[PDB]
């Protein structure tokens, strides 16, 4: 249903993932990335 | 700077030759008899050291990739704030730590250094 | 190897990140402690830093017994005589 | 001449400035520091202590 | 000194000598006892600080403008007396 | 040995009589050493505990 995706260790030079989900939206040190 | 010219008959490139009794420079093509007149003293060019500016290098669609940061500094041309930047893509271990923008309506290149 | 972490991909270090990125949390900077606890990427970079002396160990133990073992061969018959010599 | 001159030097290595250790040649505290994880990670890391008023060294582990 | 032991020890006779005999009985208890094995000692003794040296070799890595050999690579180009250093 | 690398050796065992002991009667099935935790930075040994 394209929901996942197989990466190799090649196309990942060309991705960019957001590591928690709660990190796509607009104790410990958590930054909020720039990207 | 130097430029190759081709031979206009078998696409050889032209070697010179010298004309004594008139002092006059050729290129001539050591496969046919195609013989053209020399416009420049200038033949060939060896430099050392290059003082090349520092390019961006390839810029055609280049804010497709998406691995490539953001900024919201103003176009000098088109008033734009939403623009792709990057370092130097010359690979040149002196290399300062420029910046080159390339905007995104007008692709228009421009960098963080003002210098006048 | 004495330097921060390198750019292991190209213009980055971890796939989360931006090209052209020297910010010191991307380069290697752990802001938390053992009690507060390590981010990923933070966790990664520390995990570098431990292999780098796990090999030292495991290899340098074998080249430091060879030059042991060379040195004593090589001295091993010199002795204090009643002449004082 | 002076962009020669200023380009003639060598390699400043400037140290990390404390004042905690204590010297055991000058007794002056001004002593720099470098601290790794180079000992077996069966112990703790090593610090290496350099005095920058009279050049002692010396190691904590 | 007179000075230091009439001024800053203020010793008597009886001190003095019993000074003196003691710094000559522990003198004469120092020297090597012949038959002594001392080229194994100074192996050892070199030998055994070499194989922890490995861990802190690489301090000098450290600082990247500082690329000289030194630690484990040095002590075995001295050893081997190389034509060709790096 | 533990889950956090800390490994050891039994050195001598002891009857109920000799254990230190709480006030509800509650007795160390082993002891370990405190000298351990420092250099080793194994908070999470505590954490779980």
């Amino acid at each position: 249903e394209g929901l996942v995706e197989y990466i190799d260790a090649e196309e990942e030079e060309s991705i960019l993932i957001a590591m928690q989900p709660e990190d796509l939206e607009p104790k410990r040190i958590r930054v909020s990335h720039h990207a | 700077m130097t430029t190759f010219r081709f031979c206009r008959d078998c696409n050889n490139m032209l070697y010179p030759r010298e004309d004594k009794e008139n002092n006059r420079l050729l290129f001539e093509c050591r496969t046919c008899s195609y013989v053209e007149e020399a416009g420049s003293p200038l033949v060939y060019r060896h430099e050392l050291i290059t003082n090349i500016g520092e390019t961006a290098g390839v810029v055609q669609d280049i804010g497709s990739d998406p691995t490539l940061p953001r900024s919201d500094r103003e176009c000098p041309k088109c008033h734009s704030r939403e623009n792709v930047f990057f370092q130097s893509q010359q690979r040149r271990k002196d290399t300062s730590m420029v910046l080159f923008f390339v905007c995104l309506s007008c692709s228009h290149i421009f960098t963080s250094d003002q210098k006048n | 190897e004495g330097k921060r972490i390198a750019f292991g991909f190209v213009d980055r270090t971890l796939p989360h990140f931006s090209k052209d990125d020297y910010s010191p949390e991307s380069k290697g900077f752990v802001e938390n402690s053992y009690l507060r606890g390590l981010t990923p990427q933070e966790f990664f970079f520390h995990a570098m830093g431990g292999r780098e002396g796990l090999i030292d160990t495991a290899v340098k133990t074998a080249e430091t017994g060879y030059i042991q073992r060379r040195l004593v061969k090589a001295l091993e018959d010199i002795m204090v005589h009643y002449d004082n010599t | 001449a002076k962009q020669n001159l200023y380009n003639a030097q060598g390699a400043t290595i400037e140290r990390s400035v404390t004042d905690r250790f204590t010297c055991g040649k000058c007794k002056e505290k001004k002593v720099s520091y470098y601290q790794l994880q180079t000992r077996s990670a069966d112990e703790p890391l090593t610090t290496f202590c350099t005095c920058e008023a009279c050049g002692n060294r010396w190691k904590f582990s | 000194a007179t000075r230091r032991v009439l001024q800053e020890y203020r010793l008597t006779k009886q001190a003095f000598d019993w000074v003196l005999s003691n710094i000559e009985a522990q003198f004469l208890r120092s020297v090597v006892h012949p038959g002594e094995m001392v080229g194994v000692l100074a192996a050892q003794s070199i030998g055994e600080p070499a194989t922890q040296m490995t861990l802190n070799t690489f301090h000098f890595a450290g600082v990247a403008s500082k690329k000289v050999t030194s630690g484990v690579p040095r002590l075995k180009e001295i050893l081997n007396v190389a034509k060709n250093m790096k | 040995a533990s889950r956090h690398g800390q490994k050891g050796t039994i050195g001598i065992t002891y009857r109920r009589e000799d254990m230190p002991f709480t006030a509800e009667g509650i007795v160390p099935d082993l002891i370990i050493n405190p000298h351990a935790i420092p250099s080793r930075m194994t908070v999470a040994h505590l954490i779980e505990c």
